[PDB]
């Protein structure tokens, strides 16, 4: 894959690329490295507390056919 | 009064303070480098 660098502007620019091929082996050391000496960023971002929308009653039809046949 | 110079020539190394302690750091630096990649070389190792 390809390596980033954070510039003045919080735009990143590849300046390199990752590069790791092996036989056999039992993991990865790039991950392994990536996890212990930085940090994984998440897009998903948890508000603080859930905020419930809806509880909903739904029922399975009768026969499965019609949805088959569509 | 005799006055007695022992110190082997020192006097005339300029800006002391700065060459001692660019040698400390390139000793440090040569250390810790060295260490921290063999950290790393062995826990790739331990873990491929």
């Amino acid at each position: 894959g390809p390596i980033k660098v954070e510039l003045p502007t919080k735009e990143t620019v590849e300046i390199g690329i990752v590069d790791y091929e092996a036989g056999a082996s039992h993991g990865n050391p790039v991950v392994d490295f990536l996890k212990r000496n930085g940090s994984t960023l998440e897009q998903k971002v948890n508000l603080e507390n859930p905020i419930p929308i809806a509880v909903l009653d739904s029922y399975t039809p009768s026969t499965n056919e019609p949805y088959a046949r569509v | 009064p005799v006055m007695a110079d022992l110190n082997g020539g020192l006097q005339f190394v300029p800006e002391l303070k700065e060459f001692t302690a660019k040698l400390r750091k390139e000793l440090v630096e040569t250390s810790e480098v060295r260490k921290a990649v063999s950290i790393e070389t062995a826990l790739e190792h331990k873990v491929v």
